[PDB]
RNA sequence: ACGGACCAAGGAGUCUAGCAAAUGUGCAAGUGUAUAUGAUUCUUUAAACAUUUUAUACGCAUAAUUAAUGU
RNA sequence: UAAAGCUAAAUAUAUGUAGGAGACCGAUAGCAAACAAGUACCGUGAGGGAAAGAUGAAAUAGUACUCAGGAAUGAGCAAUUAAAUAGUACCUGAAAUCGUUAAGAUGGAACGGAUUAAGAGAGAAAACAAGUAAAGAGGGGAA
């Protein structure tokens, strides 16, 4: 499995490059929501 | 192999920017996906599920033909330019052989009803 | 009483009114589950409020249906009454409270288009 | 009226559904009811109730204790519907075959340096529909250090449980009531 | 491209996440109705039967 | 009355915070939950897209 | 979060599900650990048996660090040294390792489990005890005290 | 038997420490990157990212028992 | 190595002054004080201590003229403004309580539950008619 890689004016396909193995993960809706609820707390300021 | 049509409907079935429930009036669900024939939200409906799949829509003014057949992966969106009931014809032909007879009916009914709307200027 | 009007079936019509509320009026009719020992509502003596029970529930087969034997469902502009198309027999829309003048002659306009329904159609006319 | 216990309505006691909300075992108990349900073998029944239980009653499991299970089953599959976990007391490991869950990152290296081999429930499911020639397993459910503290309380004669105590040593709850010399013991 | 490096396809000091493995599945393929379709699972099922 | 020793703020794992970062990147190479999530990218060619 | 709070469920009943005769009142049996010995003595004597009086002899300054002493078994020994290690030391016959298990933080050999038969290992450590000395001599090896 | 002339707004199981049980998540004979330091971190960022270029900071666990020398 | 002496940094800051900010409060809330607030006022004294924000875009638009009346004030064919039922006690303007007109009931309380009847007020979204034909006025699609 590879990607192509388009240039910067939009049209043609100047190379590619094979899709790295981090694409494979598991993909988890309920770990994703529950860490970002945890994280989203530390930039709070009190009153 | 970390993907799946199954997997797919798990992580859409509720959160999605395209389902639309009625507060008042508590009978109903729809799905406006661009590639949903009916408005159902099923797993056997929705375009975002499927791996193949036709649909007639309005989208701007006029009436656009869309195509997703994509097999491996090669998801391409053919987008063509409905003109009347004997081109839509043609091209179920031309791009339609995934489908069964009793959906062809119902997408050219669908079409017979959306060639009646109009507006002005 | 029972009131039957095709095959529609309602078990009761009047309200459910708030004990003591024609003779206080700090006390709201909405209906509010009595609890209090010495009641006589709590209790079920006879020539009083009766309360609301599981009983009178609706047959599933017809339980949001209005008169006009269809459900309502209820739009803000033209583009949210899309899916209408597909089962124009069995739905009928109303237009959205704050929705303009202007915004309202397209919708309905649209809506005799497509073969239904509206509801309110004579809204700021 | 009637005399009924219940109300004529029969009870149930044990866990219903799943709690939690992870899409691929949901998938998987989906796939096991379907097969519990339309072939009953009485092996994926005890599967698919077994992958709903809550997580002290799926214990891990020790590769020792994993090959000692198997030492007159060769050439057979041992299904485990928890972890494995490595041994550092073992001095060799077999050739192995084995189901399960999760394994840990020695225990798997550790399995197939031997020439075994690890599956995962939808291969098994594909390869073994009725689980011939599979054994089924579990680990200790009663080895965790919360059951300690369970039982007789302890001040009742002869009661195993452990205290609750700030920490361990002759001033703490050692005089009376655990020694003769001072009133009783026990 | 440094994308796999970062994550120990391709190692190099200073880059690299140091000991990490990168996280793995319990299921292997999440195609069930595949599964459920193949012949050898079909040949195991059991007559259709009747509701009440 | 509320006061400044409420716990503002918490404390996560490594590991999953990792795991997660991992996740979303998956999920973002999948065609569909991209255009779920509400992006307009019926024109797009791969959902991947590597510019040069 | 106040969201899921117990509370919010008897927010229109009268007693707040602390009882109508017994209210919720403010210390009605005293205060922390008060009545341990004269009204609150079946709970201490069936929850903490041996709780009131004192036994043993005092220590008066105890400076921790001249007693300290982790251990390990004879079990765990030979899974120190890597897989691959292992492997060749169990082929060859007339060659023997030597493990020295202070660099790895242990004080004491212990003498639990089992070892191979006939593979002989060479350890030093600052103490033994006698089972596991015993059990390193049969094997055929050897145990050195260092300091 | 006590409170209630009437109406509007307000009005009562919360926060922190410490322990346990239950359940969800990650890794697993280990686990938790403390205080700090680093970075082509610096509106947001008081967040997020990193760990000192056969590898001994500390806690809990991996072993018990005895007043105790100890074992 | 006591009974003499000196010494920066890493630490603290419910005070005073200056700067920046928040999943904070929104005029019975937030500091007691959003205003001539530690002010008016009370106590011999030590001390106690409030209530009180909003017309309009603009008053460099704050109400000119006539009639009645001692005046206050009212009315107009007269007058500013988009607007005076925005007129300075000025955004909106609830409930308790009171006035005017109409329709009913009424032998030592009044309200109420169930069920119907007689009046009065509103109502067409199921509570009848697709389609065909002849015009007239529009609005789209394609070759
Ligand atoms: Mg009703
Ligand atoms: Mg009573
Ligand atoms: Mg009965
Ligand atoms: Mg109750
Ligand atoms: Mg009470
Ligand atoms: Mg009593
Ligand atoms: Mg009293
Ligand atoms: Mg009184
Ligand atoms: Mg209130
Ligand atoms: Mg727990
Ligand atoms: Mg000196
Ligand atoms: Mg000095
Ligand atoms: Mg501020
Ligand atoms: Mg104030
Ligand atoms: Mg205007
Ligand atoms: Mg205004
Ligand atoms: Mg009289």
């Amino acid at each position: 499995p590879v990607a192509n890689v388009y240039s910067t004016n939009g049209k043609n396909v100047v190379g590619e490059v094979e899709i790295p193995v981090v694409f494979q993960t598991p993909i988890r809706n309920d770990l994703i929501q529950s860490v970002y609820t945890n994280m989203s707390k530390n930039r709070r300021h009190p009153y | 192999s970390n993907v799946s049509n199954a997997l797919v409907w798990e992580l859409t079935r509720k959160s999605n920017c395209f389902i639309k429930k009625n507060k008042a009036g508590k009978k109903g669900v729809f799905l406006c996906d661009p590639l949903n024939v009916n408005y159902k939200n099923t797993p056997s409906s929705s375009g975002l599920v499927k791996s193949n799949s036709t649909n007639v829509t309005l989208k701007d003014g006029k009436v656009v033909f869309s195509v997703k057949t994509s097999k491996e992966s090669n998801v391409v969106n053919q987008h063509f330019k409905a003109k009347n009931m004997k081109n839509v014809e043609k091209l179920l032909q031309q791009h339609g052989s995934f489908e069964k007879a009793k959906n062809k009916e119902k997408l050219l009914k669908k079409y017979k009803r959306l060639s009646k709307l109009y507006e002005t200027s | 009483a029972v009131k039957k009007v095709g095959k529609i079936i309602k078990k009761r019509t009047k309200k459910f009114t708030r004990f003591q509320s024609n003779r206080f009026m700090r006390v709201k009719p909405a209906w509010r589950k009595p609890r209090g020992i010495d009641c006589r509502v709590r209790r079920r003596y006879k020539g009083t409020n009766l309360m609301p029970s599981i009983g009178y529930g609706s047959n599933k087969k017809t339980k949001f249906l209005l008169p006009n034997n269809k459900y309502k469902y209820v739009v803000k502009n033209v583009k949210e009454m899309e899916p209408l198309i597909m089962n124009h027999t069995k739905y009928c829309v109303q237009i959205a409270h704050n929705v303009s003048s202007k915004k309202r002659k397209q919708i309905i306009e649209r809506a005799k288009q497509m073969n239904v329904s509206v509801i309110n159609a004579k809204a700021r006319l | 009226g009637i005399a009924l216990k219940n109300v004529g309505r029969i009870k149930k006691h044990g866990r219903k559904h799943l709690v939690s909300k992870n899409p691929y075992l949901r998938l998987l108990v989906k796939l096991y009811n379907f097969l519990a349900r339309r072939t009953n073998a009485n092996f994926n029944k005890i599967i698919a109730k077994r992958l709903i239980m809550p997580k002290r009653y799926r214990p891990p499991l020790s590769l020792s204790k994993l090959q000692y299970h198997m030492a007159n089953h060769p050439n057979d599959i041992a299904v485990v519907v928890g972890s494995i976990t490595d041994d550092k007391r073992l001095f060799s490991l077999k050739q192995l075959k084995v189901c399960a869950l999760r394994f840990t990152e020695t225990a798997r290296k550790r399995i197939e340096d031997a020439g075994g081999e690890c599956l995962t429930f939808d291969q098994l499911a594909l390869k073994y529909p009725t689980g011939k020639k599979c054994v089924l397993l579990r680990g200790p459910t009663k080895a965790r250090t919360a059951e300690k503290h369970f039982g007789k309380a302890p001040g009742k004669p002869k009661s195993k449980a452990r205290p609750y105590v700030r920490s361990k040593g002759r001033k703490f709850e050692k005089a009376r009531g655990r020694r003769k010399s001072r009133a009783y013991k026990k | 491209k440094k994308l796999d490096v970062i994550y120990g396809k391709i190692h190099e000091k200073k880059v690299t996440k140091k000991n990490y493995i990168l996280p793995k599945s319990i299921v292997h393929n999440p195609d069930i109705y595949r599964i459920i379709h193949s012949d050898k699972v079909q040949a195991s099922l059991l007559a259709k039967k009747k509701p009440c | 009355p509320t006061k400044i020793w409420r716990r503002w703020g918490r404390k996560v794992n490594l590991k999953e915070k990792r795991y997660a970062v991992c996740s979303s990147i998956a999920a973002s190479g999948v065609t569909s939950l991209v255009l779920a999530r509400g992006h307009r990218i019926s024109h797009l060619k791969e959902v991947p897209l590597v510019v040069s | 979060a106040t969201r899921f709070k117990k509370n919010r469920k008897k927010r229109g009943h009268v007693s707040a599900g602390h009882g109508r005769v017994g209210k919720h009142r403010k210390h009605p049996g005293g205060r922390g650990k008060a009545g341990g010995l004269h009204h609150m003595r079946i709970n201490f004597d069936k929850y903490h048996p041996g709780y009131f009086g004192k036994v043993g002899m005092r220590h008066l300054n105890l400076l921790k660090n001249r007693t300290y002493c982790p251990t390990i078994n004879v079990d765990k020994l030979w899974g120190l040294l890597p897989e691959e290690k292992k492997k060749e030391f169990s082929e060859n016959k007339d060659i023997a390792p030597v493990i020295d298990v202070t660099r790895k933080g242990y004080f004491k050999v212990l003498g639990n489990g089992k070892l191979k038969h006939n593979q002989p290992i060479v350890v030093k450590a600052r103490y033994f005890s006698s089972v596991a000395e015993k059990k390193i001599k049969a094997v055929g090896g050897q145990c050195i005290l260092v300091a």
